[PDB]
């Protein structure tokens, strides 16, 4: 979970 | 099957052969003793020893396939990595000294990227415990992130929102988006990300 | 969609081997399967079906 | 630069210039070119930012019959035969440039399956009203002559009095430009406008006012079948439209004072299987008789020469980009699946 | 009519018709007056001619056969 | 003697259907072609419509012989499903067997 | 004319094909008198005909002349590949053929189309089980 990209949030 | 359980799948590898005999262990040794008694099954006319064999595109070929016509589904594979490549020489050419050192324009190089860019880490499935489905956050294995990372893209591809385009320039297109983290098949890997976050109370399920 | 040469030749070979040698269209050419072959009703099968 | 030669000059091409790549200006390709190219090698014009053409026995041949040229004996028809993708239209295309710049005029047709095939606007002509026009292929046609030979064009004049309509006709003395702009201008017209370029052209040739080159692409169109129907979705015939009936003409060593050379295509083509690629079987025996007699040169696949020239090429503009094409390996699987056949060495290139 | 023949014949074709027509423009331009037909048609060259469109006609066409015409060609044509 | 009184009705048919048989077919003649009169193939209409009706053959329909089934029948045998499989599941029928493959 | 060759046969699906190797040439593939990338004009026929071949490294070092009848142009590619690697052992080492073998050359594959059972669609799909 750490390191998966959950891209750019906003 | 046709071949009985007796048969093992061939190994096409060049190299696996050229290997000299002392390089080999004790254990490497055995297997290829052994392997002179065994039966074989016959090469598939998918999968050859070429220099340019490609195991992913090969895939991404044959998921993209409508009903056994290889021919159209590789015709399209190759104008697709043609129209990348010519994408690339155009934005190349285009470009100054100092930009084109970052320009790629191999498209077996962006078509992996664009892909490895794709694959989700983590997926949701429903486990069961209580009586009741969870969409539990779990870990994906190799293989099924990879399969994701293809079938998001063709269907991205098939959607209905192209209009009239055809598939080599959509895939083209899709695919050096992704290649530089954008897109909507990368928003897809990271919303489900983001929905797996946010049931990370429900892995207890 | 015949010369003169290759029509001729045509109604020659019908005349020598028994054709129909008047123009007949495929309507009229019934006639001449009807008489070329036993009507069903006279075909063995067809009287002697049951013992 | 192992395949390149620094000789851009048709002129002076020789067989000690075979299987390199000569570079043509991009001036050269406006005015000379802007049709007849193959799709795939305008693509690699723009792909490459430059439009190189290897100097083969073929062209080199024909470059030969024309530079010996006697223009007092009848126009010789000169005929590119072979397999699919040999390279028989970059070949005229060479044949084209030398005579393009040795100040000839250039009545080239770049497709000539383009004309019997897919009309949409297939009109009934004025001039003879058995005859079909073609307003939207003549017009383009025009265009592109217009490009090749607009230097030509003011200094060749009309030699008779031709009428369009009741009010507008064109004087005789008329520079030909104004044939070529009536055409352009109303395509209504565009089909007969053609039909007086063919007439003062071979007519003023033999007169020794200029020398012409008849480029003719796909020539076995012009005597096989047509799939352009009538209103009564009855089958036309090749004779009945005007484009046709008058290239015909062109191609009749009745005239001096300049060449035809032509190249057959089954690529295109209607009614051909596609391993047809000699005189008779794509000409026709209507084809052969009206050519005949001609000069077939044979086009066949690059030779071990062209063939390595020609990855060089491609490795010099960085357009195999996997790692292993560069390697001697990848070389002898790209002539195996190709077999040296130019088009599918090019194909097989193009995602490789 | 010719449609109707099965073997091809040179002599009153349409290839004696078109090489003639060509060999008498040549004479013109070279301006001789020896405009016989009998003459124009019985050297050697004819008959290579003549015998090579004959094998095209009659038997399958191949790229040697297209050869032989084409040298054929070229020497009636003084092409060299 | 025959199996019910439907074998009956199409043993008769088949009988008189092949008594009109030539009759039929030569009246039929005159009127499957476009070289004759109207008037005349007009008349020929009438006169094979006069004809009984049972001596059209179109009407004969193949039952089986042993049992009078007038469908599932097999032409070559003339015997329904029931009655050839009865025959050749007890190998009375000669070269018949079950197809495996 | 003196010249060595060997010969083979090879089976896939309802394609059955017989090639002439020659043990030297210039890598020249004739089927039924025609070129090869003339008759197999897809790409993966003709990568078919090329892996024998490559895999013992002699591309451009045969003359092969092979007669194939039946199946498809898949079919008819395969049953090529075999023929070919079956007459092409005679002209490498014990060592190399042991090495086609181990990579599915020299084995003819025993899958042909399944037989249509009756009550079902096809050979292995059911009809639709009706709504209950
Ligand atoms: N002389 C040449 N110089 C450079 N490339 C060439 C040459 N000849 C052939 N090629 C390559 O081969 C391709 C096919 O050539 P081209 O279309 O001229 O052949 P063709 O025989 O006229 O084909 P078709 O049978 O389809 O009419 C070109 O697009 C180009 O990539
Ligand atoms: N509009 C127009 N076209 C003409 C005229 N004269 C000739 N043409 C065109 O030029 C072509 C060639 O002319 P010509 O040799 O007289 O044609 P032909 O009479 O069909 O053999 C014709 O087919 C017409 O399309 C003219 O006065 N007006
Ligand atoms: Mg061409
Ligand atoms: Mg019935
Ligand atoms: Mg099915």
């Amino acid at each position: 979970l750490a390191v998966a990209d959950f891209g750019p949030r906003d | 099957s046709r071949y009985s359980p007796e048969f093992k799948d061939p190994l096409i590898d060049k190299e696996y052969y050229r290997k000299p005999v002392e390089e080999l262990t004790e254990e490497e040794k055995y297997v290829r003793e052994l392997k002179k008694t065994q039966l074989i099954k016959a090469a598939p006319a998918g999968k050859t020893s070429s220099v340019f064999e490609d195991p992913v595109i090969s895939k991404f070929t044959n998921m993209m396939m409508i009903g056994g016509n290889k021919v159209l589904a590789r015709s399209l594979m190759i104008q697709t990595l043609e129209a990348v490549k010519r994408k690339q020489f155009e934005k190349y050419h285009a470009a100054s000294a100092e930009e084109q050192a970052t320009i790629e324009r191999n498209p077996y190089t962006i078509f992996h990227q664009a892909l490895k860019n794709c694959e989700p880490m983590i997926g949701l499935v429903p486990i069961l415990k209580g009586g009741r489905f969870y969409q539990v956050p779990v870990p994906l294995p190799d293989r099924r992130r990879r399969f994701l990372a293809m079938k998001w893209m063709i269907t991205e591809c098939r959607d209905k929102k192209h209009q009239r385009t055809l598939m080599p320039e959509k895939l083209s297109h899709k695919l050096l988006e992704a290649f530089h983290n954008q897109g909507p098949v990368i928003k897809r890997k990271h919303d489900l990300h983001k929905m797996a976050e946010a049931n990370r109370a429900l892995a207890h399920y | 969609s015949l010369s003169e040469y290759a029509f001729r030749m045509s109604r020659l070979s019908a005349r020598l081997f028994g054709e129909v040698t008047r123009p007949t269209n495929s309507k009229s050419m019934k006639v001449v399967k009807l008489f070329s072959e036993l009507p069903l009703a006279k075909k063995k099968e067809t009287y002697d079906w049951y013992p | 630069a192992i395949s390149r030669t620094n000789e851009n000059d048709p002129a002076k091409h020789g067989d000690q210039h075979e299987g390199q790549h000569y570079n043509i200006s991009p001036q050269d390709l406006e005015t000379v070119f802007p049709h007849g190219l193959p799709p795939r090698f305008v693509m690699q014009v723009k792909t490459f930012s430059e439009a190189c053409l290897m100097v083969r026995k073929p062209a080199l041949e024909l470059l030969h019959y024309l530079k010996n040229t006697s223009f007092a004996y009848p126009a010789i028809r000169y005929l590119l035969y072979g397999e699919k993708g040999t390279g028989k239209t970059l070949s005229l295309c060479h044949v084209i440039h030398f005579c393009a710049k040795q100040d000839w005029l250039i009545l080239h047709i770049p497709d000539a399956h383009l004309w019997v095939k897919n009309c949409r606007d297939l009109l009934q002509s004025s001039y003879n009203k058995q005859r079909f026009d073609q307003p939207l292929e003549a017009s383009t046609w025009l265009k592109n002559f217009k490009t090749t030979n607009e230097r030509f064009l003011n200094q060749i004049k009309v030699q008779e009095k031709y009428v369009w309509n009741k009010r507008e006709s064109t004087e005789k003395g008329s520079p030909l430009g104004e044939v070529v702009e009536q055409g352009i201008t109303r395509v209504r017209n565009a089909t007969d406008a053609v039909g007086i370029v063919l007439k003062e052209l071979k007519r003023q040739s033999s007169l020794g006012m200029f020398h012409l080159l008849v480029a003719v692409d796909g020539i076995n169109a012009l005597w096989g079948r047509t799939t352009l129907k009538r209103e009564d979705k009855s089958p036309i015939a090749p004779e009945e439209l005007a484009l046709v009936h008058n290239l015909r003409k062109m191609m009749k060593n009745d005239w001096h004072g300049g060449a035809i050379v032509s190249a057959l295509s089954q690529t295109g083509s209607l009614f051909k299987p596609r391993k047809a690629y000699l005189p008779q079987e794509l000409l026709g025996k209507e084809g052969f008789d009206a050519l005949d007699p001609f000069i077939p040169i044979l086009v066949s696949n690059y030779n071990p020469k062209e063939f390595e020239s020609c990855i060089q090429y491609y490795l010099e503009n960085n357009w195999l980009q996997h790692e292993k094409a560069p390697t001697e390996e990848g070389k002898k699987e790209l002539l195996f699946l190709s077999n040296a056949n130019p088009s599918l060495l090019e194909r097989h290139c193009a995602y490789l | 009519t010719e449609a109707d023949m099965e073997e091809y014949i040179w002599e009153n074709s349409s290839s004696e018709r078109n090489i003639l027509e060509t060999l008498l423009q040549m004479k013109a331009a070279e301006k001789n007056m020896e405009i016989n037909k009998e003459e124009l048609l019985g050297t050697k060259e004819i008959e290579e001619y003549k015998k090579s469109v004959v094998s095209l006609k009659n038997e399958e066409e191949n790229e040697n056969s297209i050869s032989q015409y084409k040298e054929s060609v070229k020497r009636l044509l003084n092409v060299t | 003697h025959y199996v019910d009184w439907r074998m009956w009705r199409d043993v008769k048919r088949r009988k008189m259907a092949y008594e009109y048989a030539d009759e039929r077919l030569r009246i039929n003649s005159l009127r499957k072609n476009t070289i004759l009169p109207k008037i005349l193939q007009d008349v020929a209409d009438e006169e094979i419509a006069a004809l009984p009706r049972d001596s059209c053959p179109v009407r004969i329909r193949n039952r089986c012989v042993m049992t009078s089934r007038p469908r599932g029948v097999k032409r070559r045998w003339r015997l329904s499903r029931i009655v050839f499989r009865h025959l050749a599941d007890h190998g009375q029928l000669s070269g018949i067997q079950r197809a495996t493959w | 004319q003196g010249m060595a060759f060997s010969k083979s046969e090879g089976k896939r699906k309802t394609a059955k094909a017989e090639a002439i190797v020659y043990k030297h040439g210039s890598g020249r593939i004739k089927v039924n008198g025609i070129d090869y990338q003339l008759y197999f004009p897809i790409t993966q026929d003709r990568e078919q005909l090329m892996f024998p071949f490559h895999f013992v490294d002699r591309l451009g070092k045969h003359d092969v002349t092979c007669t194939v009848s039946g199946g498809g142009r898949s079919a008819q590619a395969g049953a090529i590949r075999l023929a070919m690697a079956k007459a092409l052992c005679s002209f490498v080492t014990e060592d190399e053929v042991e090495w086609m073998r181990q990579a599915g050359l020299l084995t003819t594959d025993p899958r042909v189309r399944e037989r249509k059972k009756p009550g079902q669609e096809g050979a292995r799909r059911k009809f639709t089980w009706k709504k209950r």
